[PDB]
């Protein structure tokens, strides 16, 4: 078996505090070193911390030393990371992974195996907002293609998730909701597009259907020549 | 030391006031002690108050760290006007006439190995297992089962201990374990359970010559202190006490078959071992001593016995 | 400390062909205990990393037999006997011999398929956006291969570069091409200042100055 | 000065350190030889010797 469950993920202001909990299943949790490892779009992977099997010796990366502390409760099969003084860069996906075994008589090599599915942490509390939405019009010279692309721009919202679709997801013909950007404004934005026959523009009411779960802000924004 | 299982809770962490060199001044100081060296102080509400085991019987000496217990061989020699005779007539029963005899002025090299439940590094019998007892009809008499071939034992303390020195009065240093480096894990001994099982067949066959047709039953030691109920050593300089209960197990019939197939197998029987530092040596109260700890970790390859049954 | 580095970045490789990746540490990965503690991890799209090869070269439990590896000292390789669709994603080497445990910058396995030119489009901003204090003019390059693309922004024949933010798909699930959008986010003044907005293509297939345009409002 | 090394004994006041002369003697079955050949250099043959 050997399955790891991270939990406790959330949002904070910079300088604040959060706590992550990893729960361990289908192995003898008293008998492993345990590690935290984290992922960002910039870095790929970064090691965060290691803890001994009995909780005694503990280690941390230079980027979080003293700011964070790691701990465990072998009575609960559970590991916790307490994070304080959170910087903007600590905005990452955090994973729990199992390291060196320590059996009764012997204690082998180092590992990161297996890994839990991770949790999300966000360190920027500014500009919490429901989206602006604009049509990306198949208008003017854009109309004169034989199977025009039409699109939508969902802009200046925070945090994620937005959910975006065409005609409530019923349209599929070359649908590209582009991966979102957390903009210089402090807010996310994305664009979506779909390709359709140019006489169907207006003949079908093409719609960018949007919701933003952090605010429940939603818009069935119609798109036209 | 870090609570948890008896593998780690074997170590208490204890602190005390101690006299510096300056007679009027006491310093707070701390050490790790194995649970058998320590005993709960009375006249308190079942608290964190303790003493050393021997303070109510005798003050033990620390053994000087230059002193080495290693069994370097002794030859005994006859004085002038005396001679030592020996049997060349091997497979000797221990009494009656030897047919082949020599003088020597000095014996072969004998090792002063002290132990219980097994001997170690002893010289082997010449051609066959030999069984000796002063009177087999009386169960009070030991049966020395002298072996023909050396079964091997491997013993270890896999904790990585650090030694620290505590200055006590003018010009003296007590030595104690300060810390365990990295991992905990348990002190133990390993025997290849293949060779052991064959050896209990072969002792079965020879012991049956004195008890014909009977099945032979081995069993654990009946009961008492660690010093009675465990095998014992001094590997490096630690007084191991190993529980032999899984070793002297099973009963073997007059069939005595080679149940160990000629193909390779890796079955090891493992003994878990206590350790002590305060020892009341040779069941003497005034003989007692404290062995200083040894830094690092220990391994202790050895050849076993003529069994003390 | 131990720096890490992988040699190939993209592996745009046909299903069925062998591939290999090499990783080269700053210092030898041999531990004092006498093992060498490199491992190789695969991350599929949208998943945690999992470990394929470890203790230099042993397969971890459940790993497909097509994966394999070698090396010595600082230099080690992951070999795939034949790449397959489920192999798509990012591979990292990582070392565990010295703290901090550290990772290669990654390598990406990708399906090879024909060098498809984009379908190319531009979008006039909508009338609500056209009055709004900032205006995103937009261009689309659609269903092209390989992945590498961008837009050069123009208006009235003038170069109009600046706030051209861009975004790209992963490899397409229906035809294994890719798509791109570009998002020139002007002020209302800088938008209304100029008229015949144009986007010029850049694609590693279609590198040509192919261009679409609209006159403003 | 010595409490950090060893607790010294007071030398008993009855004891006396004055350099009273020792004579060394050979046991039975041994003999002492000396040079009479004074202005001896400290090694090599001595030309005038006594028991
Ligand atoms: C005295 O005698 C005692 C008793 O015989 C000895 O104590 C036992 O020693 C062994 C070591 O010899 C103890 O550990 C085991 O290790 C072996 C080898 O496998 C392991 O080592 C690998 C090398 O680093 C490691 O790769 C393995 O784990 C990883 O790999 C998988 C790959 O998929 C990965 O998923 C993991 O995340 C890890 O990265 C592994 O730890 C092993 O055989 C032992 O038992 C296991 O293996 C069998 C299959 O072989 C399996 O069926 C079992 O379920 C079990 O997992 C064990 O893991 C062993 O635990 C000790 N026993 C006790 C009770 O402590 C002692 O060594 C002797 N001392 C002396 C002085 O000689
Ligand atoms: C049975 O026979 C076995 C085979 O002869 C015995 O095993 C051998 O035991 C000896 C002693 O334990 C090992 O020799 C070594 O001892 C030194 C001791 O430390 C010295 O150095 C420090 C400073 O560094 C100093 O403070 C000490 O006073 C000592 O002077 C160790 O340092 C060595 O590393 C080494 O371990 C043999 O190596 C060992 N042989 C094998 C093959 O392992 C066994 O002891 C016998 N007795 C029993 C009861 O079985
Ligand atoms: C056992 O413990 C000792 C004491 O901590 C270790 O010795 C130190 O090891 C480190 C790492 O190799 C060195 O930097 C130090 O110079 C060593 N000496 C001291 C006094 O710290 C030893 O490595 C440990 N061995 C094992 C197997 O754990
Ligand atoms: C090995 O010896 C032990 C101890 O003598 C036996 O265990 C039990 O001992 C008590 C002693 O009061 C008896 O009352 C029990 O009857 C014994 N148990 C059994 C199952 O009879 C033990 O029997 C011996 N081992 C074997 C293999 O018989
Ligand atoms: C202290 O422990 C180390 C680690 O177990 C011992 O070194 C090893 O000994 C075992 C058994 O012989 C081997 O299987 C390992 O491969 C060895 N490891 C290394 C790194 O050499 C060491 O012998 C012990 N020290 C003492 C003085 O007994
Ligand atoms: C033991 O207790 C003392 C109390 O002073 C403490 O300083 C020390 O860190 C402890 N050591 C361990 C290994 O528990
Ligand atoms: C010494 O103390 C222990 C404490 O359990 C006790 O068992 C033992 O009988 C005592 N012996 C004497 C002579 O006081
Ligand atoms: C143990 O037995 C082997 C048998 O080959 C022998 O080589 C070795 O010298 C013996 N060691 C001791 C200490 O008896
Ligand atoms: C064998 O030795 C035992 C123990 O000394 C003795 O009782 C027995 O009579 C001896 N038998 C012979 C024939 O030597
Ligand atoms: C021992 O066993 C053999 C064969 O079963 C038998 O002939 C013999 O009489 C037995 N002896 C005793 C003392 O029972
Ligand atoms: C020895 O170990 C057995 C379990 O294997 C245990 O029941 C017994 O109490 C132990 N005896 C001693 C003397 O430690
Ligand atoms: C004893 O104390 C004095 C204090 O000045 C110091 O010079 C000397 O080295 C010390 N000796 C030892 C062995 O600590």
């Amino acid at each position: 078996e050997v399955q790891l469950a991270e939990s406790g993920g959330g949002l904070t202001k910079p300088g604040g505090s959060l706590r992550l909990s990893c729960a361990a299943s289908g192995f003898t949790f008293s008998d492993f070193y345990m590690d935290w490892v984290r992922q960002t779009p910039g870095k790929g992977l970064e090691w965060v911390s290691r803890i001994n099997n009995d909780g005694r010796n503990k280690w941390y990366a230079d980027s979080v030393r003293g700011r964070f502390t790691v701990s465990r409760e072998n009575a609960k099969n559970t590991l916790y990371l307490q994070m304080d003084s959170l910087r903007a860069e600590d905005t990452a996906v955090y994973y729990c992974a199992r390291d060196r075994p320590v059996y009764r008589y012997w204690s082998g090599g180092y590992h990161l195996d297996p890994w839990g599915q991770g949790v999300v942490v966000t360190v920027s509390s500014a500009s919490t907002k429901g989206p602006s939405v604009f049509p990306l019009a198949p208008s003017s010279r854009s109309t004169s293609e034989s199977t025009a692309a039409l699109g939508c721009l969902v802009k200046d919202y925070f945090p994620e998730p937005v959910t975006v679709s065409w005609n409530s997801g019923s349209l599929t013909s070359g649908v590209h909701t582009f991966p979102a950007v957390l903009q210089s404004s402090g807010l996310y934005s994305l664009s979506s597009v779909v390709t359709v026959p140019s006489s169907s523009l207006g003949t079908q009411t093409y719609v960018c259907n949007v919701n933003h779960k952090p605010s429940n802000t939603k818009v069935d924004k119609r798109v036209e020549i | 030391a870090t609570v948890k299982t008896g593998t780690v809770e074997e170590m208490k962490n204890c602190s005390f006031n101690t006299t510096t060199e300056i007679r009027d001044k006491e310093k707070k100081e701390y050490a790790l002690f194995y649970k058998p060296d320590i005993v709960p102080l009375s006249e308190t509400n079942n608290t964190s108050e303790y003493r050393l085991i021997n303070c109510n019987t005798s003050a033990c000496t620390q053994a000087c760290p230059k002193v080495t217990f290693e069994p370097i061989p002794i030859h005994y020699c006859a004085p002038a006007g005396y001679a030592i005779l020996k049997c060349n007539d091997e497979t000797f029963n221990g009494t009656g006439p030897c047919s082949n005899v020599s003088t020597v002025q000095c014996t072969h090299g004998i090792r002063p190995v002290v132990s219980t439940q097994l001997l170690l590094n002893g010289s082997l019998a010449e051609k066959e297992i030999v069984i000796r007892s002063e009177n087999l009809t009386n169960n009070a008499k030991i049966i020395i089962v002298h072996l023909h071939t050396p079964v091997e034992i491997v013993c270890t303390r896999p904790n990585n201990n650090t030694r620290k020195s505590v200055r006590i009065g003018p010009g003296q240093t007590f030595y104690a374990t300060g810390d365990i480096i990295g991992d905990i894990k348990q002190a133990h001994c390993n025997i290849s359970e293949e060779k052991w099982n064959d050896t209990l067949q072969k002792v079965g066959i020879e012991l049956q010559k004195h008890f014909p047709n009977k099945t032979i039953k081995y069993n654990q030691s009946a009961g008492g202190d660690m010093e009675i109920t465990t095998h014992s050593f001094n590997c490096g300089g630690e007084f191991f006490y190993c529980n032999t209960s899984n070793l002297f197990n099973g009963t073997y019939n007059g069939t005595y078959i080679s149940t160990n197939s000629s193909a390779n197998s890796t079955s090891t029987i493992t003994l878990q071992c206590r350790i002590k530092q305060i020892i009341n040596m040779w069941q003497g109260v005034g003989r007692c001593m404290y062995a200083p700890p040894i830094a690092g970790n220990i391994t202790c390859r050895s050849n076993i016995t003529g069994l003390l049954l | 400390y131990v720096v890490m580095t992988q040699s190939p970045l993209s592996l745009p490789i046909t299903p069925g062909q062998p591939a290999s990746i090499s990783c080269r540490s700053s210092q030898r990965l041999l531990h004092s205990d006498g093992n060498t503690y490199l491992a190789w991890y695969q991350q599929r799209p949208g998943q945690p990393p999992r470990r394929l090869i470890y203790e230099v070269s042993k397969l971890d439990s459940g790993v497909p037999d097509r994966f394999s590896g070698s090396g010595a000292g600082t230099d080690f390789t992951l070999k795939i006997s034949r790449v397959e669709a489920e192999d798509v994603g990012v591979y990292y080497c990582g070392q565990n011999t010295y703290l901090p445990y550290s990772f290669g910058q990654g390598s990406k396995v990708e399906i090879k398929r024909a060098v498809a030119a984009p379908s190319v489009f531009i979008f006039p901003p909508s009338e609500d956006q056209v009055k709004s204090g900032t205006v995103s003019v937009v261009c689309l390059l659609n269903n092209f291969y390989p992945r590498e693309a961008s837009v050069k922004w123009k208006v009235d024949g003038v170069l109009k570069t600046g706030n051209s933010q861009e975004s790209v798909t992963e490899q397409d699930s229906k035809d294994n091409t890719y798509s791109l959008s570009s998002t020139l986010t002007l002020s209302n003044t800088d938008y209304q200042s100029h008229n015949v907005y144009a986007c010029e293509v850049t694609h590693q297939g279609l590198s040509s100055p192919v261009t679409k345009s609209f006159n403003r409002g």
